[PDB]
């Protein structure tokens, strides 16, 4: 029933008396559920340190994955370059998850085609869809440029990407001097990053590889910015600022900012801003190559500096305070400007926010997950807040990234109740926050089932979720948010310390019983 | 799909873990293959459920062999037998498994049924290995039939044999509807003050013994006709059930479904209809007068019709000429051109839509998006 | 007792069975209390509408009043301007209570100074205090300028300001060409932003009312700004970020918000940027006067019109989406500045925000309060977001400011249910939020105790607060935040949409019983 | 730094002032000599303030609604005149208390006549009547009434004394009218002093002639612990575990029923003699009750006030203060053991109002720690003649500083850490000297006894060693 005044969606219209007794006797009669004193001894069985042991032995099963698979990342590179349809060889479905993760996560429409392989082509090969699938959306999209990567199931059958496009091309499908950089992106290696590395360096190769010869180093005076898989527009946004403060002439190679923050202004926008083909041609010109997230840039990487000659220098994530002055000092070094007075402001404000914030940030623990160069930067940044992350997720990391932030740890005093996980999943941490409890986690929107889980066990047990990473599907805008620089360094700890000073309001609400602790002034 | 151009269409194992089999809560599904499949549908779809997620059911969740190279080079048999261990030890309350498969399972030779049959022998669990390979087939469709296959092979007979099951004359199974927003809760209500006893609902909300009890019905009533028209008639030719398709999107149509269901049973279930439409028009009423006036005469842009009607919205069937005030038939290259799109479950944010209760939030809804300032405020006054 | 690897603070320390055994001791031997069942009868009470009837015919009995007296925001003006003193002639009470006011809001140094008038100066007046005072701070503090306000003391002895710096100047205490501008700002009138009006009206008088000869309105091609008082340096910085986009010259007078964000660098600066005597003196020659908070820049407005001779447009406070449209448009007009493609991008993104946000928002019910400008302001945003104002609270609003509220509010069918508040308090809000119950509150950090309030009566009753306003003291950083033109409106559309989403999600949590509309995807 | 370069150090600073200023600010600077005991010969304090030389002090108003009324929770406090003082001072000090704020506790809440300027003129008398009336309607389960007087009352010639005669008669209800006019006196010393007197005219005396409390020898009072962040509380836990009952508690978490029952204990324990001896003094010679000045600051000096008291009783009380240290030592020792090294020879610099300043020296001292400034807001000289002998020589003290003062003190004397106000605060942390509020234990605490020890050595270690304070300079400057 609905009174028309005071209509109730899902919550809480089925909470309603007639709801809840139909459940049950839908429960009671037909589901044959497990009676709920059995229910509630495995749930408590599952937040147990014998429970965490069997869920660390597993090899073969995983549970709420905190990874995507290459071809995310390969979109998500291609869109940031100009008038640039990203195109999956392989697989519709695969282009249909693909738009609908990145249209949850921007709330933002997303460019993407696939060429619809079916068993025809399991049998027979991708490349009459190639042929077709380049020509039609050619036609039908008008872009400047297509970039091609594939889903697992063209990687299995090993369709030849290079041959299927230079016979396209040959035959006619498409023009012969049309951009098609291509790159494969296999599913079961790597992760969504890695792909987005794989893209990159198959477009960088694409535009600069045969024109080598007319190239010198530094001749453009400007530094090419390379930033990964990354979601918040405000890091394309503040490294740009950063750099047009400093003077420094540069060039954001993948720049995605525009296409994914278009205005609502009556008219839809297939394409806005993005990297421009003269841009990376000229990308072996600029002085050097900086790479924002090395850790899964390291294709690029290999690239860039054996083919560019670049020196490429070896810089963490400019995320908090250090890194941020690593950044900014190495720029000033490569391009001989200095640091300007806005920036040093703008350190001595973030400096000046800390000091105001530390006596609630010290020896709070977290636990974190994301990508690895992200997370690393996430401890890092905590680190320098007194903060203690317990719990260090990544499930796409490895050894070699493990043991970087393995030193970062050991080079902080807080860093000594930190353990570093490389590939473990979200069912591992949720038992890792039941066993050995934080005070909040911080990653996804994933996160919250998470929460929820600690919930069930009691208020006391609620580790709760700041959401910092990639997707958040559950709020709205954070995607504008910023993580890189001062300003981004700013945001998160604005939101680290307001998200404890929020749980500690509602820890001290309660009339009588703990608001001798609800200050007015904290 | 024509290649080269963009379609939100999906694959069939987006058909059939993510429609048919995902939904099911006291089953563990496998996303057999790489991680990405199992990634970007979790938690995807609002098949609402009642349970504890991780104890005794499992929707939320994505389990996955996580393929990596050496599984696609050597196979994945020797894994997906590991992981049916794993999932055994830490997850003891589940009701059986299911195995859907990715795309590489269909292309590297992988043999699923054997695995499942010698493990659910082992185990004595029903473990239903779906061949849902997203290459297969144009979209979800043939999905759907898969899983339906699935369904009917591994799970559907298990009863067969047993006679245990008290029956009565109102058993009636509602099959298809996937309890988008707690649509499914909705119509169930309904159907129980009209006397009638629901003893199966899947996928929706779904229970692997209540897709064993749906062949102990007396009717079979079929929301989506498309998803699941096979194992309907399935049941109608094997255990003689009949089944009839109902719509209770809108009052129009909900009263014209539940006279239709009820003409199926005896005059003491007519007689209960009969009280709950007249229980029910007041309130459809209110709705009706509060919100058709600030919908009458706007036209929607495309099961389909009712509801709309029930508002005094136009229903019509190039975008610039029509002048659509919303599209019912790509949401965001739809609202930047500044037209709102909806459809007819709240897939995205709300519900439910079905049944009386579900029209009230139905009509809020519409007048809500149609009439907001927001779409208003597209042009500049400068401009 | 306390455990040396996890020490308690006072929550959780309070609720342990020894602390909580003291206190029941204490309270049945010596408090006398009420039984509880009384005081729950008293609270259900104050709960209810008979309550809210007498509590509104009160008369005489103020009760948690949502503003503060003129000299706080004489203050706040003062220190906009460049080496200025604050100095409140009368009593230091008054000074230490504004400056923690303004140390707890901002977490910034405050500088301010007192004459120290005692019970000697009540009766022989505070002229003594007045020389002596301005000799000290001049020799102490070395400001260009000191900006003298009152406190209530000096107002009801009748201290004549003028006379009292004249005898300064004339005996010696200042040099006869030091800028001593000053305003009586009496406690008994009006509110903080009373203060702030008279203030500034004092020292644009002090700087131009004699020298109005030599002045020609528009020869300096700027528009001067006159923001009011405004304790979010945000609000600040987007105007000038604006303004300096179209390209049009302009001033900022009373411009605080380096003074309020110094860099933490090792080096306390006591002053920092700030508007300049010099474009105080040329003021009167910009193209004119554009007045960012009309309602309490009244005196401001009738100086600036009689005396600078400038057109002062009738324009709303720049919030939301119509009024920074009319704000654009009437800076363009005056400038004959265009307005450039950047706003109109930025304006479409905030379209664009609200589109993808509206479901959530629209129909949402919230009691609001703050001053007059800002409140008219979130009003009309809320009313373009579709969401009901319901309680609108304006402690200092007049029955004009109310008559064009109440206009605003039958110009959208939004505003069918909104009543305005004038002279009301927030207990006034209180039993208001309790009887027509919202779904939030928007206020500053008073309000929390309202929430408290509202729990005690249920989960089901809780009114959440959102902190927008002044002041904000149990959150930090959020004074840096932004709530004029496109970007503020676009982080007040973030921090509702995520409040309402927050809320949700809370209401939600609970494990098998509400968790099935706990949605990943909002 | 020696003596004489302290004084030279004090010369230098004050070489700024004119000539009137700096003649009188010379009176209120000195380096300490343990060994005197008459502060008068050394420093001059409870005088004017300068004007215009942004001094720190706080107003009568503050010392009595702030301070003293305030915290009584059972109590309606109504800030009477115009409305900015009530406003400012609301919640704004950490006085805790256990009650139904709006119901039957009233602490956080701000009452106010609101005064416009027709109140003004014509005088506000009427309107306190009304408003009482109001109090009385709408808030039905107070215990009492406090009219705090703001500024403008005793310049408009009020009476609010008749009124609270008249309408307290009527109504059956402590009216307790307290003239705390902001511009009395020279700081919150004289707010104290009339805060006290309030009480003892008005409400101390009302059960002189009632005999019906069944009192016990060991019937103690707390006496000017005003419970920041618990601080009382934490006090309470030592005395009640000692075998002491404790009464009364004045005036955090206190109410006015144990204030009434407060003549009729054995004990009056003092912690802040300075806001609290004039009440201490006039109960000792009404009603012939002993009172003492106790410390339960660190361990060490909590242990030497529990022997104290428990001396002042018999050898139950005495062998149950012993067990009750015993109980105790071992978690402090804990406390020290982890938190020591980490503080061990760290130079503090102190200034707040009137008892602190040399009251947590003690614990200081217990954690490794050396106080080489100290200074009060608005303490008289019989709290500075306490001070010397706390203090380390050849050390600074500075009565009611400047802002100027205090910040070329701290350039020149560099202390690793400062304890003051929030007014000191943000521009101490500026120049990268780590701060702790010293008035609200930084919203935390709290810091009296052996619990609250735990919590003051967390604090000190996590701000005077916190990694922000190594990063005040950009590595490119
Ligand atoms: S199954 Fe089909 S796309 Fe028939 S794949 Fe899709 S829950 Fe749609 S129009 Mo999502 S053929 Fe169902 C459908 Fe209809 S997921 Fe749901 S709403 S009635
Ligand atoms: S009452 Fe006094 S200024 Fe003794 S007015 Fe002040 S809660 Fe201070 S040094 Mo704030 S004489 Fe108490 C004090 Fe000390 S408000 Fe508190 S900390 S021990
Ligand atoms: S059509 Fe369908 S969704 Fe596509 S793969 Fe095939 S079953 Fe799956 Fe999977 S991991 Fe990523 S998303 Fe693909 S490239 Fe493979
Ligand atoms: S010294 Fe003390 S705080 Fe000052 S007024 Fe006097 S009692 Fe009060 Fe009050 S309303 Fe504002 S803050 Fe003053 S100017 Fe008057
Ligand atoms: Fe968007
Ligand atoms: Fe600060």
């Amino acid at each position: 029933s609905q009174q028309v005044d005071k209509i109730k969606a899902s919550y809480p219209l089925f909470l309603d008396q007639d709801y809840k007794d139909m459940l049950a006797k839908k429960r009671d009669g037909f589901e044959e559920k497990y009676p709920q004193d059995k229910i509630d001894e495995v749930f408590q069985w599952t937040t147990t340190k014998e429970y965490q042991e069997l869920n660390f032995q597993r090899e073969a099963l995983t549970v709420n994955p905190a990874k995507a698979c290459q071809p995310l990342g390969a979109v998500l590179c291609a869109l940031g370059f100009e008038k640039t349809m990203p195109y999956v060889h392989g697989s519709q479905g695969c282009v249909a998850y693909f738009r609908s993760y990145f249209n949850r996560h921007f709330r933002e429409p997303v460019s993407c085609v696939s060429d619809s392989m079916t068993e025809d082509a399991a049998v027979f090969g991708g490349q009459q869809n190639m042929k077709d699938g380049l020509q039609n959306c050619k036609a039908t999209y008008k872009p400047d440029m297509i970039a091609v990567s594939t889903t697992c199931m063209a990687e299995v059958i090993g369709d030849d990407l290079n041959a299927f496009i230079n016979n396209s091309k040959k035959e006619g499908f498409i023009p012969d001097e049309f951009p098609v950089p291509f790159a494969h992106t296999p599913s079961f290696v790597g992760s969504h990053v890695t792909g987005w590395d794989n893209m990159f360096e198959g477009i960088a190769r694409y535009f600069t590889l045969k024109s080598m010869d007319d190239k010198v180093v530094g001749s453009n005076k400007k530094i090419n910015i390379v930033p990964g898989f990354e979601t918040y527009l405000g890091n394309f946004r503040v490294i740009k600022r950063m750099l047009s403060e400093m003077g420094v002439g540069y060039s954001l190679l993948s720049d995605p900012e525009e296409v994914l923050d278009t205005p609502a202004d009556g008219q839809f926008r297939m394409y806005a801003g993005g990297t421009t083909q003269e841009e990376m041609k000229d990308a072996p010109n600029a002085l050097n190559t900086v790479l924002l997230q090395p850790w899964h840039l390291e294709k690029t990487k290999k690239f860039v500096e054996g083919t560019w000659k670049h020196e490429v220098p070896k810089l963490n994530i400019p995320m908090g305070l250090d890194w941020t002055d690593e950044f900014l000092m190495k720029v000033s070094e490569i391009s001989g400007q200095p640091i300007p007075a806005s920036l040093t402001k703008e350190r001595g404000r973030l400096v000046d926010m800390m000091t105001d914030s530390h006596t609630w940030l010290h020896g709070k623990r977290f636990a974190l997950w994301g990508d690895p160069d992200f997370v690393m930067g996430l401890v890092k940044f905590l680190l320098e807040l007194g903060c203690e992350p317990v719990h260090i997720l990544c499930h796409n990391g490895n050894k070699r990234w493990k043991k970087a932030v393995d030193a970062i740890l050991a080079a902080s005093p807080y860093g000594k109740n930190a353990t570093v996980y490389i590939g473990k999943d979200l069912w591992h941490l949720r038992s890792l926050v039941f066993t050995d409890k934080p005070d909040f986690m911080i990653g996804n929107s994933y996160g919250k089932f998470i929460q929820r889980d600690t919930l069930h066990k009691g208020k006391e047990f609620e580790v709760p979720l700041i959401r910092i990473g990639f997707p958040i599907f559950d709020r709205h805008h954070l995607h504008r948010s910023t993580t890189l620089g001062y300003e981004g360094a700013m945001q998160i700890l604005t939101t680290l310390v307001n998200s404890i000073l929020e749980r500690l309001d509602e820890e001290t609400r309660g009339m009588q019983a703990t608001d001798y602790n609800h200050d007015l002034v904290r | 799909s024509q290649p080269g151009l963009m379609t939100i269409r999906g694959c069939a194992y987006a058909g059939s873990k993510g429609v048919v089999w995902g939904p099911i809560k006291d089953m563990i599904h496998i996303s057999h293959g790489p991680v990405g499949c199992g990634q970007y549908s979790r938690a995807g779809r609002r098949n609402y459920y009642i349970g504890t997620t991780g104890v005794n059911a499992f929707v939320t969740m994505n389990f996955t062999s996580d393929f990596q190279e050496k599984d696609i080079v050597f196979g994945g048999d020797k894994k997906l037998a590991k992981l049916i261990d794993e999932v055994e030890t830490l997850f003891p309350l589940n009701k059986g498994i299911s195995v859907q498969s990715e795309c590489p399972i269909g292309l590297i030779g992988d043999d699923i049924e054997s695995v499942s049959k010698v493990k659910g022998a082992e185990l004595s669990k029903t473990i239903v290995p779906v061949r849902c390979e997203g290459f297969r087939g144009v979209s979800q469709s043939l999905g759907h039939h898969i899983a339906n296959d699935a369904v009917r092979d591994w799970v559907l007979g298990k009863r067969d044999e047993d006679t245990t099951f008290a029956s009565t004359p109102y058993d009636v199974a509602i099959i298809g509807d996937y309890n988008i927003g707690g649509d499914a809760w909705s119509s169930r209500i309904l159907l129980e003050e009209m006397g009638l006893r629901c003893v199966a609902q899947w996928s929706g909300d779904g229970s692997i013994s209540e897709i064993e009890l749906t062949p102990k019905v007396k009717l079979n009533l079929v929301h989506c006709y498309r998803s699941m028209n096979y194992i309907s008639r399935h049941m109608e030719e094997k255990y003689g059930i009949p089944w009839m398709e109902y719509n209770f999107f809108g009052p129009t149509k909900t009263i014209e479904s539940l006279r239709a269901i009820a003409a199926k049973f005896d005059e003491s279930i007519q007689k209960k209809c009969e009280e709950v439409i007249a229980k029910y028009k007041p309130e459809w009423e209110a709705v009706v007068a509060k919100y058709r006036p600030r919908l009458e005469g706007k036209r929607v842009m495309l099961h389909v019709i009712g509801a709309y009607e029930d508002l005094g919205m136009e229903v019509v069937g190039f975008v610039k000429r029509i002048k659509p005030d919303l599209i019912g038939s790509e949401k965001f290259i739809f609202q930047k051109m500044g037209i709102p799109f909806r459809e007819m479950h709240s897939w995205d944010y709300s519900g439910p839509y079905h049944g009386f209760d579900g029209f009230a939030i139905f009509a809020r809804d519409m007048d809500m998006t149609l009439n907001n300032p927001c779409w208003k405020k597209l042009q500049a006054p400068w401009e």
